[PDB]
């Protein structure tokens, strides 16, 4: 569809979320207040009871309906551009779905978090437990991740080489679609993304010993191959080098909490700065993104309020 | 007559021509917005429909010009 | 002349080689080489070397941040000969005294921006404080007020206080802070519906948030009193422990980068059983400098410049290029560009030479001359004094010694710029109203100029001519040497391309100008059918598929030369159109307000010029890399490039 | 005869092949917007095809503005 | 003669006409952005109208510029 | 022969050029849409024609209108 | 007139109509980004519609040239 | 000589030329996304194959209206 | 003068008209991100004077020199 | 008479640079989707070149017909 | 001068139109990306200016050539 | 004495210009598909260079019809 | 005499207004490109603008053959 | 060569324009992609401007064949 019409009822929807002064007066409410005060938000025509488990069910309820249902006038061209925003969700998907056949677990057993492809096939893949069967199960055309997922699939049968490949093909793939994109934003933002990517995985396996042309995904636009490397390795002066792009956070630190907090409020602080670009899918990144934001944040103070603690404790949770 | 007997008439046949262009340049995007809207919102499927209805004017306008020259010669 | 240098195997004892390093660093006329898998181990570094390569990264770490903290820049000086935990010692007084000092200004900053942010507006929130907030039978929720959109509100506050006052606006709205007093201490209720609409609690952080409204603000006029001088101090002592410390820590950052470096090359050296060995590359004229540094280590087991590697499979040579001093300045237009693979041709000294004559041609102008001689007498002020060249505007980092090539090459090109302006009759543009001293052939003034104002009468066909013959003489220099280097490399595939492309294209154009073009075709036709048929036989050499629009966009570059002279005759007019009509409403419209009008003329002529010079220089370098370059090469295929041990001074 | 018959005729078809032109632009998004939901599902078909058979006007009225003045002519 | 009526003729309608697609061109865009905000959120969709219908003022000015040409003549 | 002939054939020509370029505009984007869709609906073949017939409408209307100016030259 | 006012009306119109032209191509982008902003929070509504009414002013520029040029013709 | 063969060649020239621009914009597009699902999949050729089959009309049709002119000229 | 005026007032018609089909096409993209940078933030009340009022600048100069060409004709 | 001739070759020259700007139309995206299957896969390769083979026909077609039109001038 | 003045310039006032036309066009994408960064903060504004009022050279150079051409007029 | 030559130096000219309109039109895609694939792997430059020179056989074909008219003047 | 006159100077300005219109429309996406990699980084300024004033030989060709025929004047 | 002449120069013009036009729309996008790609990866400036640069042939040979004209009038 059009980039401009879509960026219309995105503005409108974007519109239509909480802001920040809600999540910070709303901190004091507890347990069943501070249900209600959710019911009172955005999200608030989901809210049924009180507690973190109804909490955590109608934040998800809430996020798959809202930003699930993306393709409202947007579909077709820019489909193939859209979906490209909405990929760690099903990969999270089709990664479990593989693991779960290869392991016998049970269907039914399986989330199937809702995504790009559709449960009902994610649930017949189950029974395509084939890796060619599951590829078929869901060739999305608009989603070419499925191409990396059949390769991944035609790559082999064993559960951990499938996954292993699929996880670095699928976002190789997810980059380059991106790369080909008439989109300077879209662009931008995914290539900052996989960077980051690559640092967080390179501090979460510091010291992994990994070969790094595999373990330091490409395509990095803050750190290359060998700066990669020399994160995984005993570089922490590496993280001050890392200095300069908008990932210039780093400075000398191997810390995985505050790295993920860093990198949630830079990547966050980066497609919120789309907004001067509404007729392009800046305005839909923006979107998702502080929809995710906002059900990441609003989750953890319900958790926070049914188990009686702080929910900004941690600052990356209070709004990012 | 003359010139004038031919002149006039491609005269009427560029303004229908380029007249026509804004139904060909509104209508696109407004028939695509409203079939890409129309299944989630029934409750403007006849507002989508009015909307799209909307961009006439111009096309009546030209055929006024058109039939003012034709009465012109 | 990219010289093929020569290699420098060496072996000694596992101690002697720690000293060994430090005198090839100190002679700095090599760059090493891995040999790691020498039959050895690649000299598994020392944990005590670790731990000293460890102490002595933090100390060049602590300098740079000193370095930064005091506000100088790291630049290598002269070095501080130290121990390392002397140079630690040195350092830790400069790092704390820094450290702290900054910990001060910083903190001193924050709190007097929170002062401006919150001193006025305590004291206005103090002043509407009539009675003692903290009686527990009464409380207030002071809303800041600078909207008035609290009676708003107030809607929803409408709760009002039994003996007097409630919710509503402030004086000094600027800083105003809300009266919504409710009793019972229960203002919290009236504090919710204020959440909910209008302004929050004037509140305020550390001892004026703390403390209620009297302490609060007897804290505020404290800082307000404080902070400038707070500040105005440790600015004082920050500034006076810089200028002391400046130079100590600069040697030291010197030092120390010497030193890591030395250690680091020990880290890549290799192991020799008790042993050790070094290996690498050094420029055969640094071969002297290997033989005089053989001496400290006067064992010296294998030091001897032998000979660099055969071009069998040597892709690790490194390359540097060495232009002759003629040459030398121009190196830039090739430093900004790619590299060769130990091998290739290097155009860099072709440059200096082919480039200034077109460019001249072009910029043929004698006023635009002169313009350019005046602007680097500007520039050589800075550039000889060695002066900060760098700009701001343009993140221009610029540095005296690219302000002395750059010069050079302004001078050499500027010689023949003049030669072609006298030569091409252009006069600030044409100053002919004034006195057509380049003399035209309508009146001359003076000694006349071959081509000048509407000469193109024949002159156009002329420079057209020259254009074209210049580019195809280039084209086949820069296909003979492509070929000339495929033979040398036994590329004999490319050679035989490469002379055929030149056939080809040399009986294209013998088909053109003898079919096409004038007459006298019979010493041509012979001509012409050699260069198809040997076209032809460099496809059959190269068997199928060897596209045949290569050489035809490479003859289409040949004739992208007359884009050169197209450039040169249009700005001659465009010169002479401004000259001539400044000249006419200056002069010719009463000659009143002549220098006027020739001032306004000179000022449009010169912003013109800008991009017109722009032009001049960017198009014919871009003829030179895209056509004469990419012919053969440099602007494919990479290499290693050169790399000094230390020697950083 | 002279100057006057296939100035009138160009002028009519000049006109009638801009109308199309319109027409075309139109129908291409629009059509293309429904034929993308139709083959995802059959639910609102009838509405696509209502939608998609609508800009079909402008072509018709060109025609018919170039059939005038071909009878003018 | 035949030139007078000839030239007024052209020179007025193919301006008409070309001034009907540069309106029908912003009908295009700010027509399918409107129907997408008022499909999303159903108050604004009369709103919308109040910048929607804006692009006419060029179209009118040169049908006025067109009608005083074809008074001329 | 003259004008009057020689310019009616090119407004014939004229006619039937712009009703093609309207044609292929209309044929481009639902063509180029419905082929992943049918990608992924390899079996939705009737649904597709259900689209590609709709461009010859243009089509037979420029040929009629060619042999109708033939007949009139 | 004949062939002064005939041909003075002819460019006239040109460039009246290339005016409207160039406004309306201002206005689609500007009236887009005004809809979405305004939608998205009709807080700057009344900014919005001050700042894209601009696109007029080369119309109005135009039509003062048209209008010089109806006075001497 | 005549002023009626020349302007009949120039016609079918005119025709032809927008016929084949009108057809290469759908094949652009069409061929475009026919090629990216037959990469995707080597049995979509088969249906591929029936798509590019569909832009060579209107380049037929652009053909035959010329030689048609060209024969009557 | 016929045949010199009207000439001299169709060239002035088609530079102002060019001219404004420029500027109309430069304020397009800057007016459309002045107003995403407006919904982005107030500080687009500012510095975007510069931005929408360059546009200007090409039918100033058009309009200058129509004028000219008006003094000298 | 000898601008007759002319004509004719105006004409075809026309014909045969329209067909090739619609071949290079069609071309254009074909070849971007023909070399991002190349970078893809060889495999998408071989089918890609026979996806990308469809072009060249509005070219011959041109030059075809421009070739009847100068062999009869 | 009744051709020669008349024509030289019309044909000045073309070329300044189309000049003016490309600067514009430069001008266009030049001032949405300076927009976007001014946006994303003031400080590469002067960098931002100097990209957004550079391409004003083809217009000085076309105003020059219609400027010479009255001269030659 | 006419002006046949003028005719067919603008046939010719126009056959070349819109020929390289053709193959800019192919190769603004192809060359930035090519660029992409370059940038992400240097082991298909060969391929790059392969797609990229195929849309020169429309210059071609241009070229040579220039070449028959010209041998035909 | 203005038959000739004119014909040279307005052939003369087309080819110089479409050069300056080709050069902008490169100018638009490189200097667009240019501006926003600066705004990312400092080190971009030189290294983009190289690249970016490449367009800026365009015009010169334009210009050139202007010179030739106010020369041939 | 009179009229003659100045149709033949008329040719050249617009051939020159046209192609002009065409290249410059390929450089656009292929420029654009490789100062990103350049951008990116200070060691594709190579190839980037290799690239970029190398479509100029077209303009070479319009410029020849504007040389051919002139040398031929």
């Amino acid at each position: 569809d059009d980039f401009a019409y879509l960026n219309a009822r995105v503005r409108v929807r974007r519109g239509t979320l909480l802001k920040e002064s809600f999540f910070q007066e709303a901190l004091d409410l507890s347990f069943a207040d501070f249900l209600r005060l959710l019911s009172e938000t955005v999200y608030g025509g989901e809210l049924a009871g009180q507690g973190l488990p109804d909490v955590d069910r109608a934040v998800l309820r809430t996020q798959a309906k809202l930003v699930g249902d993306l393709p409202r006038l947007v579909t077709g061209e820019a489909r193939e551009a859209v979906r490209l925003l909405l990929l760690r969700n099903d990969l999270h998907n089709l990664q479990a779905l593989l693991r779960a056949k290869a392991t016998g677990r049970p269907f039914e057993e399986v989330l199937l978090l809702p995504g790009t492809l559709r449960e009902e096939v994610w649930r017949q893949a189950y029974e395509a437990q084939d890796p060619a069967g599951m590829a078929q199960v869901l060739a999305v055309p608009g989603h070419p991740l499925a191409r990396a997922l059949r390769a991944v699939l035609r790559e082999t049968q064993d559960l951990a080489r499938v996954e292993a490949l699929l996880a670095k093909r699928f976002f190789e793939d997810v980059a380059k679609a991106a790369k080909g994109l008439d989109q300077p934003a879209l662009r931008d933002y995914l290539a900052l993304e996989v960077d980051a990517e690559n640092l967080r995985t390179a501090f979460k396996l510091q010291g992994s010993g990994l070969a790094p042309d595999a373990f330091f995904l490409k395509g990095g636009r803050f750190v290359d191959r060998v700066r990669f490397a020399r994160l995984m390795e005993g570089d922490y002066a590496v993280l001050d080098e890392l200095s300069g792009t908008p990932f210039s956070g780093l400075s000398g630190v191997r810390d995985l909490k505050a790295l993920e907090r860093g990198l949630r409020c830079v990547l966050l602080k980066e497609a919120k700065k789309g907004v001067q670009d509404p007729l392009g899918v800046g305005l839909v990144l923006a979107y998702v993104k502080e929809r995710e934001w906002e059900a990441v944040r609003l989750r953890l103070l319900a958790r926070r309020a049914y188990f009686g603690l702080p929910r900004a404790q941690v600052e990356e949770e209070v709004v990012c | 007559g003359g010139l004038d007997r031919g002149l006039i008439a491609v005269g009427m046949g560029l303004a229908v021509g380029l007249a026509a262009l804004g139904t060909g340049v509104a209508q696109a995007r407004i028939g695509a917005a409203g079939v890409g809207a129309i299944a989630e919102d029934r409750s403007n499927f006849g507002t989508a429909l009015i909307f799209l209805l909307l961009p006439e004017t111009l096309v009546i306008f030209g055929l006024l010009i058109a039939f003012i020259l034709n009465g012109r010669l | 002349m990219i010289a093929p240098m020569e290699k420098l195997v060496l072996a000694g004892p596992k101690g002697r080689a720690k000293e060994l390093l430090q005198s090839l660093q100190q002679a700095g006329v090599v760059h090493l080489e891995t040999l790691r898998p020498e039959a050895l181990s690649a000299y598994q570094l020392s944990p005590e070397e670790r731990a000293e390569l460890r102490r002595w990264e933090a100390v060049s770490a602590g300098a740079e941040h000193t370095l930064s903290l005091l506000g100088l820049e790291a630049e290598p000086a002269r070095p501080f000969p130290e121990g390392l935990e002397a140079a630690e010692k040195a350092l830790s007084p400069i790092q704390a005294h820094a450290e702290g000092l900054t910990r001060q200004k910083q903190e001193l900053e924050e709190e007097l921006a929170l002062a401006q942010a919150y001193l006025e507006p305590l004291e206005r929130l103090a002043a509407l404080a009539h009675g003692l907030d903290k009686s527990p039978f009464l409380r207030v929720i002071p809303f800041l007020l600078t909207e008035k959109e609290l009676p708003l509100v107030e809607e929803a506050l409408r709760k009002a206080l039994e003996d007097r006052y409630l919710l509503a606006h402030e004086a000094y709205a600027g800083g105003v802070a809300a009266l919504v007093v409710v009793h019972r201490k229960e203002v919290d209720q009236a504090k919710a519906a204020l959440s909910r609409a209008g302004v929050a609690e004037l509140r305020l952080p550390g001892a004026l948030g703390e403390l209620p409204l009297s302490e609060a603000a007897r804290r505020l006029k404290e800082r307000a009193e404080a902070a400038p001088r707070e500040l105005s101090e440790v600015r004082q002592h920050l500034a006076k422990l810089a200028r002391e410390s400046a130079s100590t820590l600069q040697s030291l950052w010197t030092r120390a980068q010497d030193e890591v470096a030395r250690l680091k090359a020990l880290e890549e050296l290799a192991s020799g059983r008790f042993g050790f060995a070094l290996l690498g590359y050094v420029p055969v004229k640094a071969k002297p400098k290997v033989e005089e540094a053989l001496a400290r280590h006067k064992e010296s087991v294998v030091y001897a410049f032998e000979p660099v590697d055969e071009h069998h499979e040597a892709d690790r040579i490194p390359v540097v290029l060495d232009n002759p001093p003629w040459a030398k300045p121009f190196e830039l237009l090739v430093s900004f560009l790619n590299t060769p693979k130990y091998g290739t041709f290097d155009p860099t000294p072709v440059v200096p030479v082919f480039f200034p004559f077109w460019f001249g041609m072009i910029v043929g102008d004698i006023g635009y001359a002169l313009l350019f001689y005046l602007v680097g007498r500007w520039l050589s002020g800075y550039v000889k004094r060695n002066e900060p060249l760098v700009i701001d505007l343009f993140a221009l980092k610029l540095k005296p010694q690219v302000i002395g090539k750059l010069v050079h090459i302004l001078n050499w090109m500027v010689f023949w710029t003049v030669v072609w302006g006298v030569i091409y009759g252009e006069f600030f543009g044409t100053f002919l109203e004034h006195l057509g001293v380049f003399g035209t052939p309508e009146h001359p003034g003076l000694i006349p100029i071959l081509i000048h104002r509407i000469d193109t009468a024949k002159t156009a066909n002329l420079l057209i001519l020259l254009s074209v013959a210049f580019g195809v003489v280039l084209v086949f220099f820069g296909l003979a040497l492509r070929a000339y280097l495929g033979l040398k490399h036994r590329h004999m595939a490319h050679f035989w391309e490469g002379v055929g492309y030149l056939g080809g294209l040399v009986g294209v154009l013998a088909l053109a100008a003898s079919y096409l073009g004038n007459l006298q075709a019979g010493w041509l036709q012979g001509l012409m059918y050699l260069g198809f048929g040997v076209f032809l036989l460099a496809v059959l050499m190269s068997r199928i598929w060897l596209m045949i629009p290569e050489i035809f966009t490479q003859a289409g570059h040949i004739l992208s030369h007359i884009r050169i002279y197209a450039v040169g005759a249009a700005g001659g007019i465009l010169a002479g159109l401004l000259t001539d009509v400044g000249f006419a409403l200056a002069e010719r419209l009463g000659l009143l307000g002549v220098l006027l009008g020739l001032l306004v003329a000179g000022v449009l002529h010169l912003l013109i010029l800008l991009l017109t010079t722009l032009g001049h220089m960017l198009q014919p370098i871009r003829l030179l890399w895209v056509e004469f370059f990419t012919k053969f090469g440099f602007y494919e295929e990479n290499g290693r490039p050169y790399r000094p041990f230390k020697s950083v001074r």
